[PDB]
């Protein structure tokens, strides 16, 4: 992404493909490290009514 | 031939008179799950977890004080069966402390065993549990009485097999202690066998008190030579 422009028209012009549009190098797209705490929701037996084993 | 026949589970069985309901289930091989029964010690139907239900009856029986009488079919794997197993459950862990890592009877508990294979699975008790203040009762016998669940086995083994009579229930309601209301040194000859008829982790050896943990012993028989009963 920082590679100059006549390398980048030699590079795409040896693949034949745009090279730049599609880098394999991750770079600011990425998701953050540090994230917000979840809270994360229950099971469909977290019932305080009619929750017996037997059934 | 003065045997009776009855029926488990829609199999016919021949019991004597004065048979109760869980020697009848035991003498089809299979074992009502229990808290207060004893086989050496007096029945007391106080902790409620043998009930089951006799078919055309509209009540759960208590199977370790029932005697059983002819023509009675005995459904140990019923609906109601396993909803009553399942609340005296709850209710017996409604106020159980949060011991079970600082606990000896870990590993070899019963109360944890019969809680996974007929208890359920969550609690649905939001409120503050009670504490119950320990004792003192000897050298030998590691007293947390906040573990306890009033199953009585103390009490019966005391005044039956030891005979010293030292053993009481205090107080009424919820707030009942199984205690001798004195600081009361309970020593006799049969003490330690209180710890094996225990159910729960309230009564633990004090000498082997966080010492080893059962699942990782092995076990050897063995002949006792202190003494010549052998
Ligand atoms: S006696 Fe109570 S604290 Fe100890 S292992 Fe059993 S359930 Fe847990
Ligand atoms: S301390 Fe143990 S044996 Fe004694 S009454 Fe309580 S549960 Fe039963
Ligand atoms: S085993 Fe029957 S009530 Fe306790
Ligand atoms: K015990």
């Amino acid at each position: 992404a920082s590679a100059t422009r006549l390398i980048q028209g030699l590079r795409n012009w040896a693949s034949g493909r745009d090279l730049q549009a599609k880098l394999q190098l991750r770079y600011q797209e990425i998701s953050k490290r540090t994230q917000p705490p979840p809270k994360l929701p229950v099971g469909p037996s977290h019932r305080l009514s009619n929750n017996y084993y037997c059934a | 031939s003065n045997l009776i026949e009855v029926f488990v589970d829609g199999q016919s069985v021949m019991v004597e008179p004065g048979t109760t309901v869980l020697q009848a289930c035991e003498k089809v091989g299979m074992q009502i799950p229990r808290f207060c029964y004893h086989e050496r010690l007096s029945v007391a139907g106080n902790c409620r977890m043998c009930l089951v239900e006799i078919e055309k009856a509209p009540k759960v029986v208590a199977a370790c004080a029932m005697p059983v009488m002819k023509g009675w079919n005995i459904l140990t794997n019923s609906e109601k069966t396993k909803k009553a197993r399942e609340g005296v459950m709850e209710f017996l862990l409604a106020n159980h402390p949060l011991d079970c890592p600082i606990c000896d009877q870990g590993g070899e508990c019963d109360l944890q065993d019969q809680s996974m294979m007929f208890g359920s699975d969550r609690s649905r008790f939001l409120e503050g549990k009670r504490a119950v203040e320990d004792k003192n009762i000897g050298p030998l016998v590691k007293t947390i009485m906040t573990r306890c669940i009033q199953c009585t086995r103390c009490i019966r083994f005391a005044s039956e097999i030891a005979g010293v009579d030292d053993l009481g229930t205090t107080g009424r309601g919820n707030d009942m202690q199984v205690g001798t209301y004195i600081e009361k040194m309970f020593m006799s000859e049969l003490s330690g066998n209180i710890i094996d008829i225990c159910p729960v982790g309230a009564l633990t050896s004090k000498p082997y008190a966080f010492t080893a943990r059962p699942w990782e012993t092995r076990k050897t028989e063995s002949i006792d030579v202190m003494d010549a009963v052998g």
